[PDB]
């Protein structure tokens, strides 16, 4: 929860935060590598990617 | 984590004063006049990289406080000696 709030701050300032995201093009998509978690983090972190890909351009 | 960020921020503020810190070490390039500052590895690599955008500021601050140190060391009477005093005032 709060670690994902901190993780978006670092891509908002620049390039990847807690984990590696390996995409500087077409959006900076976040990969957590977890499947047992809810499927509702992948769409929020998809919105955090268009703010981070627009930032580094 | 954020306390480890905060002491790195305080180390960064000493580096911009123009003085050597604790965890941020100074590496000489041409005689440590163009200072390539190097911080250690952090458990969060991103906040370390945000500091990496800020070490060129003290690098360039070290170039101009030593530019105005150099022109007065040979007691130049020229107009560059008066240009550097504005740089001392801006410093």
């Amino acid at each position: 929860e709060t670690s994902l709030v901190r993780d978006l701050l670092y891509v908002f300032q620049g390039i990847d935060g807690k984990f590696v995201k390996m995409c500087n093009s077409e959006n900076c998509y976040k990969v957590d590598g977890k499947v047992a978690v809810s499927k509702s983090l992948k769409d929020i972190t998809s919105k955090l990617s268009e703010l981070g890909w627009l930032h580094n351009k | 984590l954020p306390s480890q960020e905060t002491c790195l921020v305080e180390d960064l503020l000493y580096i911009l004063i123009g003085v050597d810190g604790r965890y941020i070490s100074v590496q000489p390039l041409v005689g440590r006049q163009s200072r390539s500052f190097s911080v250690e590895q952090n458990l969060d690599s991103s906040v370390k990289e945000l500091v990496n955008r800020i070490l060129p500021v003290a690098t360039n601050y070290s170039t101009v406080t030593r530019f105005v140190e150099e022109n007065s060391s040979f007691e130049y009477g020229q107009v560059n000696h008066a240009l550097g005093a504005a740089m001392r005032t801006l410093g």
